[PDB]
C-alpha cells in the first residue's frame, strides 16, 4: 500500500493480507445457492406486495376461509 | 391514465411508501396488513446487508491474520474490481502484485473479536444462517399474508345472524392493531428475553474464547467491576453479561404489565392513560406510533453514540483511531435524523390524524398545547434569540481581541455548572473504586462551555421550527384553512403578502438545514477535541481557531491524497470529497432558483425538440410531456442534494485526517 | 384538476371574476348577501391554480378557496401549450 | 460583471414599458440554441476538468488533458505584439512577461466562455420572454418586478425579469470569482514574481509556476489556490498587517453563510413566526400598530442576493489581498 | 533482529507476541517489507510547461511561434532590450549634466511640506525660490 494518512505513516499501521482467500469456490457456491433462494422469495413477496390483498377471493377460491382460534379469542378480547 | 407529464415519475416517487395515500386500499385492514408485509421485506433486507458484511469479512478481508495482531493491523472491507483503475502500474490499494483492497472503519471486527468468533469457518457459517434468517422473514410476510387473507374470506363467507355482523369490520386487523399484548410481548420477550439470551450467549461463547485458561461457567462470569480492562482497553466482558442479565430480568418482569392473552390478568393502556395526566390520545395512530417509535429510537442512538467512545464495550476499539470517529458521527447522525423524523411524523399526526375536539373545549393534551401554541413558539424563539445573539457575539469579541493579539482580553466563562456535575460523578466513582473509566470525564473548558451553548442554540432553533410546523400545520393565522390542504403543498398563492414555504413539510425542510446544522456542529467538535484536546483547551474559544486549526490545518493530508507527484491510499477519499462539494453546490440550485424560470425554459428545449426534422416525427411529446419540477418536487430534490453534500462529504475528512 | 369552492361568506364584489385568467367563475343570482349576487365555479376544469381570485377576494378570509391538487393535474390546469393530451 | 447585468436589467425593463424590436418574434429559436450552446460548452468544458480528475485519482496522468498528456493546443491564441524575445525588470521584479497559453489556459478560456454564456442566456431570456410567454401570457401586465403568478400551471415562480436578473446576478458573480482566480493564479504562478541570475535569469515566481501542473484538475484548484494561498489571510491574526484582512475573511464567510437564509427559506414560515412573537407583545401589552411583516417574496430574494455576492466577494477581497500583501512584503 | 526472521516468527498477540513493543516491531517490518512511499508517479507530470522557460519543448504553439517566449528551453529568460539599458542610462546621466548646467548650482531636494517662492514673484525672497 502507499499509505497517506500521518497517523498510519507515523505508527507504521499495517494492512496484512492473507496468503490463500478465505472461501472456496464450493463455500462461494452454497453461498449464492442461499441467496438465489432468498431472491425468488423476494421477487414473490414484492409481488404480493404490488398485488395487495384481494377481497374478490371469497367468489371463486377454493375453501371457505378460517379464522384460528386465538386470532377469534383475539378479536373477543377487543383492543 | 396515459395523459401524463415528466412530473409523474417523481409525484409516483415522493410517496411510493405512503400507503395511506394509495389508491383503492379501502381500509385500515388494507393498511396494516401492507405495512406489516414491508416490515418483513425490511427485516428481510436488514438480514441480507449483515450477511453480506459477514460474507465480504470472510472472503475478501484478513480477519484470522487481524485477530493476531489487532492493535498494529487495519482491518480489510472488501476488494475493489474496478477495471477503470490503472493497469499499467499497482495502484495505491495493492501490495503491487495484489488485489486491492479497503480498510474496514465499522468496527465491525472488534465486534465479531469480542463476541467470540476466531476462525473464518464461523463467520461463514453466520453468513449462511442470516441468509437463512432473511429467507424465514420473507416467508413470514408470506405467510401472513395468506393467513389476514384467510380471514377475509371466512368473513365474507360467515356471517353473524343479528344485523351487528358490520362489528367484525373493525377486528379484522386486530392481531397487527392490538396495543397492550404487543407491549407485553415485546417487552417481555423482544428485550428482556433477549436480553436474558444474549447473556447466556456471552457466558458460553464470548468468555471462554476472552480467556486463555478453560473454566466452566458460573457464577464468577458475573462480576460488578466497572471500567475498562487494560488488556483489551475495553469493558470486562464479565460485566457486560451481569449487564445484559439484571436487564433482561427487569423488563421480562415489566412484561407481565399488560393484558395480552386473557382479560384476568394485567391492566389496560387505554385505562393508564385515561386515568394520567396525559388525558388520552389516538393510541391507535400508526402516525403518532411512528411518532414515539422515532423519538425513543433518537434518544436511543444518541446514547449508544455517546457510551460506545465513553466506554469502550469492543476489544481494542479504542486504538482504532479512525473507527472511534467514524462510528461516533455515524450514531450522531442517525440520531439527529430519527429525532427530526419524530418530529415530521408528529407533524403529519396533526395534520391527518389527529380528532380535534371543538375549540372551547380542552380535554386532551393536544388540545391543551393548541391553546398555549403561541405562548410556547414565542419562548422558543426568546430561548433561541439570547443563545445566538450571546453565543455569537462571545465568539465575535473573543475573534476580534485575538486578531488584534490580545488573549487576555477574552471573555472566558469558566463551565462551573458542568464541573460540579462532573466533579459530583467523580467522586461517585472514586468512591466505587475504593470499595478505569476513560473519556467518561474530560477536562471541560470555556471553549467547552461556548461549543455547548452553540449546540443547545442549534438544538432549540431545530425544535423551534418543527415544533412551529406541528402546532400550524393543521391552521395558522397566514392560512387559517390549513387542514384541508395536505401535508406538503407548493403555496398559497403570492396574494396576502406571499406564502412561501407556508405548508408543514415546508418547516421539515427548514429544520433539516439545522439539523444538519447542529449535528455538524457537534461532529466538529468532537473530531476537534479528539484531534487536538490541548490546542482544542487553549484556543478554541474563538471561531479562528476552529478555521484554522481545524479546517485548514487537518485538510492537508486529504487535498494532496492525489496530485501531479502521484496518489496513496486517500485518493479515493479526495475524489469523494470533490465529488460531495459538487452536490451541495447542486443543491443550491434546486434550493434557489425555482420553477417558472425552468418551465420557461423547458418550453424552448421542447419547441427545439418539436422544430427538429427527424426527432419531430417520432416524438409528438404527447405521451409523458417534459415539465419542469414541481415546487415541493424541487424543494425535496435541492433538500437532498444539499443533505448528501454535507453528509458524505465529511467523512473524507475524517478519514484523512484520523488516518 | 384544482377545486374552487365558494363560500357564503362571498359579498358578490366580482373582483374573483374579473381576476379569473381562464374565466372559470362567474356571478350567479342569490339571496345570502346585500349585493344579490355570488361568485360561482362551473368550469373549474379551466382552473390554473394561479389563486388570483384568492388574492383579489376582500372577506377577512377567504370566502373563495382553490385547493391545488397535483395529482390530478390536466393538460387545462396545467396551461400546456406545445403538448396536446386531447 | 456588475453593469452588464444592469444592462439586462434596464433591457426588460425598457421591453416592458415600451415596445420591443422584432427579433423578438423569433426569440425561440435564439434561446434555444443559447441553451444548446450553453449546455455543450459547459459539458466540455467542466467535463474536461472533470475527466482530469477522474483519471488523475485513479492513476492515468496519460489519460489526462494536459501538455505531458493529451494537450488541447489553443492555435488561435496568436501573438500580435510581435515583441523581442526575453522578459523586463524592475530592480528584482518582473515588469512585463509573456504569458505562454497551453491546455490550462484552453480549459480556463473555456470555462471562462460557458459561465459568461449561460450568464447571457439569464439575461437574453428575461429581456425576451418579458412580456409574455407560453406559461403566461400577461406577464405585461404582471409588470417588472412580481414574485410569480401563483402556484398553478405547475408554478409560476420568478417568471419576472426581476427575477431573471436576480438569478443573471448569480451566474455573473460566478464568472467573476472563476475569473479573478485565473488571473491571480496564473499571475502568481507564470508572470509575477522575481528573478536570479547577453544574461540569463531563472525566475522564481510566488507560486512557482504551479498553474500549468495543476489547474488541470479541480483538485488542483482547491489544494493549489484556495487552501495553499489562504495561508497568508487564515494565519493573519497575529500580524499587525493584514488581521483586518483575516477577520474580514471570516465575517465574509458568516455574511454568505447568512445569505442563504434568504436565499431557501420563505415568506409564510417568517410571517407566522412574527405572529407567534407578537402574541406576547400584545399579552404584554407592547401593541406595535406600523403592524410588523415579514420581507416580501421579491425583498427577501433581493437581500439573499446582496447578502451572498457581499459575502463572496469579501472572501475573495480578503484572501487575495492578504495574499500579495505579504508575499510583497 | 531482521525483518526477514521477524516475519518468519510472524505476530500473535493470543500466544507470545503479549508486548506492544513487540508487535509494532512487527508491524513496522511489515510496513518497510510491503508499503511504497510514493506511488511511483512520473516526474514529467510535475514539472511546470508556462513560465519556466521550457515552452518550447512541448510544441504547444509551434505553428507560427511566439517570438517573444525564448526558444531556449534551459529554463531561463534573457532580459528584453538589454542593449537600451546602458544607452537609458547614458541619456539619463546626460539629462542630469545639462540641467545641472543649465541652472548652476547642485540639485537641492525638495521639500513635501516646505513652500517655495516663485521665481518671478515681485516681492523679496522669503524661501529661497529654489
Ligand atoms: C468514471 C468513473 C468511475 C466509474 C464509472 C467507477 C465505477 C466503479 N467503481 Mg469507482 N472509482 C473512481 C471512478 C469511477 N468508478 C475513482 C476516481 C476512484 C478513486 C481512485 C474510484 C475508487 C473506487 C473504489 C475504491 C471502488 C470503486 C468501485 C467501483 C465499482 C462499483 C460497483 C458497485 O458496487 O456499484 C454499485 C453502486 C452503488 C451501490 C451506488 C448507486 C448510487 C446511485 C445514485 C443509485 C442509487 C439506487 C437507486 C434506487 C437507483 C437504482 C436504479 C437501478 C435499479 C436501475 C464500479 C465498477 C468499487 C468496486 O470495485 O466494487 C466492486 C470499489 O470498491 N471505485
Ligand atoms: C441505518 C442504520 C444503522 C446502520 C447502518 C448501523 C450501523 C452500525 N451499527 Mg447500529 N444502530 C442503529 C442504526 C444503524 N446502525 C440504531 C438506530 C441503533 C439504536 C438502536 C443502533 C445501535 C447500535 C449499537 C448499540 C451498536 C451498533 C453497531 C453498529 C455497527 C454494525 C455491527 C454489525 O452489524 O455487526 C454484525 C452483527 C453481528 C455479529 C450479530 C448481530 C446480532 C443481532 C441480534 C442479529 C439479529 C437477530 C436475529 C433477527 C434473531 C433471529 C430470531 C431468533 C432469535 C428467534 C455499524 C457501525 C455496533 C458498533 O458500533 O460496533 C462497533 C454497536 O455496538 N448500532
Ligand atoms: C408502575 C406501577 C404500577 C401500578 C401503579 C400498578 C397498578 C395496578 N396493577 Mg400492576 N403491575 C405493574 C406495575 C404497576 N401496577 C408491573 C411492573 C407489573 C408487571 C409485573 C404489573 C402487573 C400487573 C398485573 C398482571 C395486574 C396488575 C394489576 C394492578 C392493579 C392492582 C395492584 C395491586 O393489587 O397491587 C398489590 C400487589 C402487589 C404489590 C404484589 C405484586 C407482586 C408481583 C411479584 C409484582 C412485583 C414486581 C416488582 C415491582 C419488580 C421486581 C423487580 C426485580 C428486580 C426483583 C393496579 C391497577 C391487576 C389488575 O387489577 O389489573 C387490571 C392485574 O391483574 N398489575
Ligand atoms: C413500505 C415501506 C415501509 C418500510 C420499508 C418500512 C420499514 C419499517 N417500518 Mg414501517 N411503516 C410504513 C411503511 C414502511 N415501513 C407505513 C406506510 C407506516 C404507516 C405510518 C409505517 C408505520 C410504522 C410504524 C408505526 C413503525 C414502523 C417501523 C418500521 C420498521 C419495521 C421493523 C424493523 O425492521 O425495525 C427495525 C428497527 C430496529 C432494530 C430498532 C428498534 C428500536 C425502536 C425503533 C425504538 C424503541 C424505542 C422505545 C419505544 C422507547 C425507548 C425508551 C428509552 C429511551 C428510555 C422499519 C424501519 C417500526 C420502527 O422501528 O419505527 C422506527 C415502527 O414502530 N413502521
Ligand atoms: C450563518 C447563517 C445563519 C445565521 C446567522 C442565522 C440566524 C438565525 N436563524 Mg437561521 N437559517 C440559516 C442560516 C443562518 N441563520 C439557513 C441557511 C437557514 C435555512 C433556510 C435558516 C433557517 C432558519 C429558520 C427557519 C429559523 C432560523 C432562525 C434563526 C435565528 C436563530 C437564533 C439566533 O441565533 O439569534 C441570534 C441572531 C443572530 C446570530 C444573527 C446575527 C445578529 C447580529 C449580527 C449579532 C437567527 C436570526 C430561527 C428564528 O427566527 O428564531 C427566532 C428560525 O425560525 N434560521
Ligand atoms: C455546482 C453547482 C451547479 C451545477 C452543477 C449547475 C449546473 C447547471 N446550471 Mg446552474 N445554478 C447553480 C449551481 C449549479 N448549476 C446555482 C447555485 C444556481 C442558483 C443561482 C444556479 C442557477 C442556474 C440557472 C438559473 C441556470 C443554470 C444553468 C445550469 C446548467 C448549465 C448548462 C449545462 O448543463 O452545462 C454544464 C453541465 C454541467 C457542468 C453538469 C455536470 C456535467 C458533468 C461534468 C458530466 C456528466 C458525466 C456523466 C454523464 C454523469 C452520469 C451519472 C450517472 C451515471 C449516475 C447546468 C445544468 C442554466 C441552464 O440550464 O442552461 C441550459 C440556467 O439557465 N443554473
Ligand atoms: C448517502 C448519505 C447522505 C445522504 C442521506 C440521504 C439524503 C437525506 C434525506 C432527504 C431529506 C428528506 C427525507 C424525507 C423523505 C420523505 C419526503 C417525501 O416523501 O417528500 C417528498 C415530496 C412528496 O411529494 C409531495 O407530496 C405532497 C403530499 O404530502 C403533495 O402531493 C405534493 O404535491 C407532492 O409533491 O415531494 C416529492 O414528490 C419529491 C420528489 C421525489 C423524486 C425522487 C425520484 C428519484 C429517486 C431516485 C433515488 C432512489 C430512491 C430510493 C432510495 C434507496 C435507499 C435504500
Ligand atoms: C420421476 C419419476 C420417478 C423417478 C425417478 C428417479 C429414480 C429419479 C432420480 C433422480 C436423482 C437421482 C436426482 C438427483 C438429484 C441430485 C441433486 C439435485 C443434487 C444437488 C446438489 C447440489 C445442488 C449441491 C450443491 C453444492 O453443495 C455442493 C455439493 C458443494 C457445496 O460446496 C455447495 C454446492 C452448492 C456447490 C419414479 C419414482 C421412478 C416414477 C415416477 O412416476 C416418476
Ligand atoms: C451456485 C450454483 C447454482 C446457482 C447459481 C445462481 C443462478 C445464483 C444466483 C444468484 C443471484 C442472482 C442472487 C441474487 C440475490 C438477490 C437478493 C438476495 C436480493 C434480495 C432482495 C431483498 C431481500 C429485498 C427485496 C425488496 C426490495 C428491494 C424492494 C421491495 C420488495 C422487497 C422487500 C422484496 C446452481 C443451482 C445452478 C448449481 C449449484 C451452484
Ligand atoms: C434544474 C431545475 C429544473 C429543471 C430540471 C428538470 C426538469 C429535471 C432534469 C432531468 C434530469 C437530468 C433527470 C432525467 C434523466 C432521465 C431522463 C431519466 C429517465 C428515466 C425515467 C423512466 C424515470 C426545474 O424544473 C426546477 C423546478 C423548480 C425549482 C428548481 C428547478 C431546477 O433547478
Ligand atoms: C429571515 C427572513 C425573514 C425574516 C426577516 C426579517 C423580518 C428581517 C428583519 C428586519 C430588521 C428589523 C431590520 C433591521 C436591521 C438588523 C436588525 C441589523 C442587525 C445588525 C447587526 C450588526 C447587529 C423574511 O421575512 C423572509 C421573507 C422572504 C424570504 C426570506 C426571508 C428570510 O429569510
Ligand atoms: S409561486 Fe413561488 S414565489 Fe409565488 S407565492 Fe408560490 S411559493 Fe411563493
Ligand atoms: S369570491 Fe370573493 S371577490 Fe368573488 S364575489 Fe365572493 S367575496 Fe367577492
Ligand atoms: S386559480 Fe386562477 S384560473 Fe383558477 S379560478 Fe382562481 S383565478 Fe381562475
Amino acid at each position: 500500500r502507499v499509505p497517506g494518512g500521518k497517523r498510519t505513516k507515523e505508527l507504521g499501521l499495517v494492512v496484512p493480507i492473507p496468503e490463500e482467500d478465505g472461501l472456496t469456490d464450493g463455500q462461494i457456491a452454497a453461498l449464492f445457492v442461499v441467496a438465489l433462494v432468498v431472491l425468488i422469495a423476494a421477487v414473490d413477496l414484492a409481488r404480493s406486495l404490488y398485488f395487495g390483498l384481494q377481497p374478490n377471493k371469497f367468489k371463486t377460491a377454493k375453501g371457505k376461509g378460517s379464522i384460528t382460534p386465538f386470532m377469534k379469542r383475539l378479536i373477543e378480547n377487543g383492543f | 391514465n396515459g395523459r401524463c407529464a415528466t412530473s409523474r415519475y417523481l409525484q409516483v416517487m415522493g410517496s411510493i411508501h405512503d400507503i395511506e395515500s394509495y389508491f383503492a386500499l379501502d381500509n385500515t385492514l388494507s393498511l396494516n396488513l401492507q405495512i406489516f408485509t414491508a416490515h418483513w421485506g425490511h427485516l428481510a433486507i436488514i438480514l441480507m446487508w449483515i450477511s453480506g458484511n459477514l460474507y465480504h469479512i470472510a472472503s475478501n478481508a484478513n480477519y484470522s491474520l487481524w485477530i493476531k495482531n489487532p492493535i498494529p493491523s487495519m482491518p480489510i472491507a472488501h476488494n475493489i474490481w474496478d477495471p477503470h483503475f490503472t493497469s499499467s502500474t499497482s495502484t495505491p490499494y495493492s501490495h503491487t502484485t495484489t488485489a486491492a483492497v479497503l480498510i474496514a472503519y465499522s468496527g465491525i471486527y472488534n465486534q465479531l473479536y469480542t463476541s467470540g468468533f476466531s476462525t473464518v469457518n464461523q463467520i461463514y457459517k453466520a453468513t449462511f444462517a442470516f441468509s437463512c434468517l432473511a429467507v424465514i422473514s420473507i416467508l413470514l410476510a408470506k405467510i401472513h399474508i395468506r393467513t389476514h387473507s384467510e380471514v377475509l374470506h371466512n368473513s365474507a363467507t360467515h356471517a353473524s345472524q343479528i344485523p351487528s355482523f358490520f362489528q367484525l369490520l373493525y377486528f379484522l386487523d386486530v392481531g397487527i392493531s392490538s396495543i397492550n399484548i404487543r407491549l407485553n410481548f415485546h417487552t417481555g420477550v423482544l428485550v428482556g428475553f433477549f436480553s436474558i439470551a444474549y447473556t447466556g450467549h456471552l457466558l458460553d461463547v464470548a468468555i471462554p474464547a476472552s480467556r486463555a485458561p478453560l473454566s466452566h461457567t458460573s457464577l464468577s462470569y458475573l462480576t460488578f467491576f466497572g471500567g475498562l480492562k487494560s488488556d483489551t482497553a475495553s469493558l470486562y466482558l464479565t460485566d457486560i453479561a451481569h449487564h445484559h442479565l439484571a436487564i433482561g430480568v427487569i423488563f421480562v418482569y415489566i412484561g407481565h404489565l399488560y393484558s395480552s392473552c386473557s382479560t384476568a390478568l394485567g391492566t389496560y393502556i387505554r385505562d393508564m392513560l385515561y386515568t394520567s395526566a396525559i388525558y388520552m390520545f389516538q393510541i391507535k395512530s400508526l402516525h403518532l406510533a411512528l411518532s414515539l417509535a422515532l423519538a425513543g429510537c433518537a434518544v436511543l442512538t444518541s446514547a449508544t453514540a455517546q457510551h460506545i467512545y465513553s466506554l469502550t464495550p469492543y476489544f481494542y476499539l479504542s486504538y482504532d483511531y479512525v473507527t472511534s470517529v467514524t462510528l461516533y458521527v455515524h450514531h450522531s447522525y442517525i440520531a439527529s435524523f430519527l429525532a427530526i423524523a419524530s418530529h415530521a411524523h408528529a407533524a403529519i399526526t396533526l395534520v391527518r390524524d389527529w380528532v380535534a375536539p371543538l375549540e372551547l373545549e380542552s380535554s386532551c393534551t393536544i388540545a391543551r398545547i393548541h391553546t398555549h401554541k403561541a405562548a410556547i413558539i414565542s419562548h422558543l424563539s426568546w430561548v433561541s434569540l439570547w443563545l445566538g445573539f450571546h453565543t455569537l457575539a462571545i465568539y465575535s469579541h473573543n475573534d476580534t481581541n485575538m486578531a488584534f493579539g490580545s488573549p487576555s482580553k477574552q471573555i472566558l466563562i469558566e463551565p462551573t455548572n458542568a464541573q460540579l456535575i462532573q466533579e459530583s460523578s467523580g467522586k461517585a466513582l472514586y468512591s466505587f473504586a475504593i470499595n478505569s473509566f476513560g473519556s467518561f470525564i474530560y477536562p471541560i473548558g470555556p471553549g467547552d462551555l461556548y461549543v455547548h451553548h452553540a449546540i443547545a442554540l442549534g438544538l432549540h432553533v431545530t425544535v423551534l421550527i418543527l415544533l412551529k410546523g406541528a402546532l400550524e400545520a393543521r391552521g395558522s393565522k397566514l392560512m387559517p384553512d390549513k387542514m384541508e390542504h395536505s401535508f406538503g403543498f407548493s403555496c398559497d398563492g403570492p396574494g396576502r403578502g406571499g406564502t412561501c414555504d407556508i405548508s408543514a413539510w415546508d418547516c421539515f425542510y427548514l429544520a433539516m438545514f439545522w439539523m444538519l446544522n447542529t449535528n455538524a456542529w457537534i461532529d466538529f467538535y468532537f473530531h476537534y477535541k479528539y484531534l487536538a484536546p490541548r490546542q482544542f483547551s487553549e484556543s478554541s474559544t474563538y471561531l479562528e481557531s476552529w478555521f484554522r486549526d481545524y479546517l485548514w490545518f487537518n485538510s492537508a493530508p486529504l487535498i494532496r491524497a492525489y496530485s501531479a507527484l502521484g496518489t496513496n491510499d486517500l485518493s479515493v477519499q479526495a475524489w469523494f470529497f470533490l465529488l460531495t462539494h459538487l452536490a451541495w453546490a447542486t443543491g443550491f440550485m434546486f434550493l434557489i432558483s425555482w420553477r417558472g424560470y425552468w418551465q420557461e425554459l423547458i418550453d424552448i428545449i421542447l419547441y427545439m425538440h418539436l422544430k427538429t426534422p427527424i426527432l419531430i416525427d417520432l416524438w409528438n411529446g404527447g405521451v409523458y410531456t417534459p415539465l419542469a419540477l414541481s415546487i415541493v418536487q424541487a424543494r425535496f430534490i435541492g433538500l437532498v442534494h444539499f443533505t448528501a453534500g454535507l453528509i458524505l462529504t465529511y467523512p473524507p475528512f475524517i478519514i484523512s485526517t484520523t488516518s | 384538476s384544482h377545486a374552487v369552492k365558494i363560500y357564503d361568506t362571498c359579498i358578490g364584489c366580482t373582483l374573483c371574476v374579473r381576476a379569473c385568467p381562464t374565466d372559470v367563475l362567474e356571478m350567479v343570482p342569490a339571496t345570502v348577501n346585500a349585493a344579490k349576487q355570488v361568485a360561482s365555479s362551473p368550469r373549474v376544469e379551466d382552473c390554473v391554480g394561479c389563486k388570483r381570485c384568492e388574492t383579489a377576494c376582500p372577506t377577512d378570509f377567504l370566502s373563495i378557496r382553490v385547493y391545488l391538487q397535483e395529482n390530478e393535474e390536466t393538460q387545462y390546469s396545467l396551461g400546456l401549450d406545445l403538448a396536446d393530451w386531447s | 460583471g456588475f453593469f452588464t447585468v444592469a444592462s439586462g436589467a434596464h433591457a426588460s425593463i425598457f421591453v416592458i414599458r415600451q415596445l420591443p424590436t422584432s427579433e423578438i418574434r423569433h426569440r425561440d429559436p435564439i434561446i434555444g440554441h443559447l441553451i444548446w450552446v450553453c449546455i455543450a460548452l459547459g459539458l466540455h468544458s467542466f467535463g474536461l476538468y472533470c475527466h482530469n480528475d477522474t483519471l488523475e485519482a485513479l492513476g492515468r496522468p496519460e489519460d489526462t488533458f494536459c501538455d505531458n498528456s493529451i494537450q488541447l493546443k489553443p492555435i488561435f491564441a496568436k501573438q500580435f505584439l510581435g515583441l523581442q524575445p526575453g522578459i523586463e525588470v524592475l530592480d528584482g521584479k518582473i515588469v512585463r512577461m509573456t504569458q505562454e497559453l497551453g491546455t490550462a489556459d484552453f480549459m480556463v478560456h473555456h470555462i471562462h466562455a460557458f459561465t459568461i454564456h449561460v450568464t447571457l442566456l439569464i439575461l437574453l431570456k428575461g429581456v425576451l420572454y418579458a412580456r409574455n410567454s407560453r406559461l403566461v401570457s400577461d406577464k405585461l401586465e404582471l409588470g417588472f418586478a412580481y414574485p410569480c403568478d401563483g402556484p398553478g400551471r405547475g408554478g409560476t415562480c420568478q417568471i419576472s425579469p426581476w427575477d431573471h436578473l436576480f438569478l443573471a446576478v448569480f451566474w455573473m458573480y460566478n464568472c467573476l470569482s472563476v475569473v479573478i482566480f485565473h488571473y491571480f493564479w496564473k499571475m502568481q504562478s507564470d508572470v509575477w514574481g522575481s528573478y536570479v541570475h547577453h544574461s540569463s535569469l531563472t525566475c522564481s515566481h510566488y507560486s512557482q509556476g504551479d498553474f500549468s501542473v495543476n489547474s488541470i484538475t479541480i483538485n488542483g484548484w482547491l489544494r493549489n489556490l484556495l487552501w495553499s494561498e489562504a495561508s497568508q489571510v487564515i494565519q493573519s491574526y497575529a500580524l499587525p498587517s493584514i488581521c483586518s484582512y483575516g477577520f474580514i475573511f471570516l465575517a465574509a464567510h458568516f455574511v454568505w453563510a447568512f445569505s442563504l437564509m434568504f436565499l431557501f427559506s420563505g415568506r409564510a414560515y417568517w410571517q407566522e413566526l412574527i405572529e407567534s412573537i407578537l402574541w406576547s407583545h400584545h399579552k404584554l401589552k407592547i401593541v406595535p400598530h406600523i403592524q410588523p411583516r415579514a420581507l416580501s417574496i421579491s425583498q427577501g430574494r433581493a437581500v439573499g442576493l446582496t447578502h451572498y455576492v457581499l459575502g463572496g466577494i469579501g472572501c475573495t477581497w480578503a484572501f487575495i489581498i492578504s495574499r500579495m500583501l505579504v508575499l510583497t512584503t | 533482529p531482521s525483518d526477514e526472521e521477524i516475519l518468519a516468527k510472524g505476530c500473535d498477540i493470543r500466544v507470545d507476541c503479549t508486548t506492544k513493543e513487540q508487535q509494532f516491531a512487527w508491524a513496522k517490518a511489515y510496513y518497510r517489507k510491503y508499503n511504497q512511499e510514493t506511488d511511483g508517479k512520473d516526474p514529467k507530470y510535475s514539472k511546470p510547461s508556462t513560465g519556466a522557460g521550457v515552452f518550447r519543448k512541448f510544441k504547444i504553439d509551434w505553428p507560427n511561434p511566439d517570438p517573444s517566449i525564448p526558444d531556449t528551453t534551459d529554463g531561463t529568460y534573457p532580459i528584453r532590450n538589454e542593449d537600451f539599458l546602458p544607452i537609458w542610462k547614458q541619456q539619463q546621466e546626460d539629462l542630469r549634466a545639462k540641467m545641472k548646467e543649465y541652472i548652476g548650482r547642485e540639485f537641492t531636494e525638495i521639500r513635501w511640506i516646505g513652500d517655495y517662492d516663485n521665481a518671478r514673484s515681485p516681492y523679496k525672497p522669503h524661501n529661497g525660490y529654489y
